[PDB]
């Protein structure tokens, strides 16, 4: 789970 | 969809101009000695801050939010360093010698030095400031740059045909954008496409400076200097 | 004292149509990751002598210091081989044309550590050429542009800051050569721009794939695999 | 320098 990933929708 | 690409050239570069992030400041204490540990961990730290920030301003870039996650994950990955590298020299334009990393971190030459590998940087990153200063780089310039790095920089590592092109749509539109600026500016159509070609062939020395980084950055983390934000881990582990 | 500086758009792209190289061959006859490196470097190697010639023959070149024209070029060649052969393999969806001889798919890549990598976004690349419909009167100068642009922020005097004006007054001109042709195609003002721009924001992907085949290229070198020319060497160091 | 040399020949 990528942090980035979270971070885009956070 | 066309959100973005139903865009005035003017409502263009206003949605860029208030999606900017803004000018952190760094956890500088001065009555402590400089390190080459301690400086690469403020400018590490500083830089952490700032990725959060660019992630808010690239969601508010018109296209940008129209890409799945794998495509804004990528696109965010193989641009990041450069976009917070066009930051920094746009900051530090009217501090020639000086790289301004926030307002009560202005850096110059040899503090560069304090650190090793990490000068040559510097002196690139300086001479790219210079150019911009030179070249009378205007706010509504740069912006549309910075949008550019994000779009352009890694479109051509994902290809997805049909994202592929509506990428390249908006990227059409800003350069579109960028144009009627010079225009209004009262450039003339000659001196419209020589400072279009100007602008995006310095793009190319930030292409090569994100990468010199990228290795160094990849170096501190590998001779042990300082820690780097589990982020900050993702963004250098992007690339090999 | 600058009269590469008096050409026509026409005495242009006929002077840079003139300079071209010719396509080298490979002396290739199982497949080894050291035999196959063996090949590609020198290939490479033969290459850089007669790019050299082809530099030379760059109109606006030989007005530069030899010092200046040095950088250039230990600056700019992998780029200036990256683009020839992605013009090369423009023709050819798949595959890179290396030699006539030496056609390697986007698989045989494998055959060295990390190299397929580095194959993809040459791959992308020419994908991206034959798509746009890249023209051979473009690519040249495009690959002028590369040869100009790539080492010239790294100058560091009042005379040395003449040389980078000069090569920026080039640097102009095969801009008004690149948009003339656009215009003779029968291309809109906005259609000329637009694709201005596109070329030159794939000059940035091949900054990229430069800095990245220059890492593998030392990688390769340190764990000998295969023995590398005098020239060779040096085109590599020169970046460390 | 290699280069050098294949410069100036
Ligand atoms: C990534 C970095 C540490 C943080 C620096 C940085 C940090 C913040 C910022 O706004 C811009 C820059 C530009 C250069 C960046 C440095 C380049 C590289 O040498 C390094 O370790
Ligand atoms: C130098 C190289 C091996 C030889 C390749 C090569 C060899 C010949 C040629 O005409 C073009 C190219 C383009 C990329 C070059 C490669 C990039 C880098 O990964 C490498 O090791």
């Amino acid at each position: 789970h990528k942090i980035l990933h979270r971070l885009l929708q956070d | 969809n066309s959100l973005a690409l139903s865009l005035t050239a003017d409502q263009m570069v206003s949605a860029l101009l208030d999606a900017e992030p803004p000018i952190l400041y760094s956890e500088y204490d001065p009555t402590r000695p400089f390190s080459e540990a301690s400086m690469m961990g403020l400018l590490t730290n500083l830089a952490d801050r700032e990725l959060v920030h660019m992630i808010n301003w690239a969601k508010r870039v018109p296209g940008f939010v129209d890409l799945t996650l794998h495509d804004q994950v990528h696109l965010l990955e193989c641009a990041w360093l450069e976009i917070l590298m066009i930051g920094l020299v746009w900051r530090s334009m009217e501090h020639p010698g000086k790289l301004l990393f926030a307002p009560n971190l202005l850096l110059d030459r040899n503090q560069g030095k304090c650190v090793e590998g990490m000068v040559e940087i510097f002196d690139m990153l300086l001479a790219t400031s210079s150019r911009f200063r030179m070249m009378n780089l205007q706010g509504e310039e740069f912006v549309c740059l910075k949008s550019i790095i994000l779009l352009n920089s890694g479109v051509y590592t994902f290809l997805s045909l049909e994202e592929k092109d509506h990428i390249h749509r908006v990227l059409d539109k800003i350069t579109d954008t960028l144009i009627h600026l010079m225009a209004k500016a009262g450039l003339t159509l000659q001196q419209q496409h020589q400072r279009l070609a100007q602008l995006l062939l310095i793009l190319s020395h930030i292409r090569h400076m994100s990468n010199k980084g990228m290795e160094h950055l990849y170096s501190m983390k590998c001779k042990n200097v300082v820690p780097l934000s589990d982020l900050l881990l993702e963004m250098l582990d992007a690339h090999r």
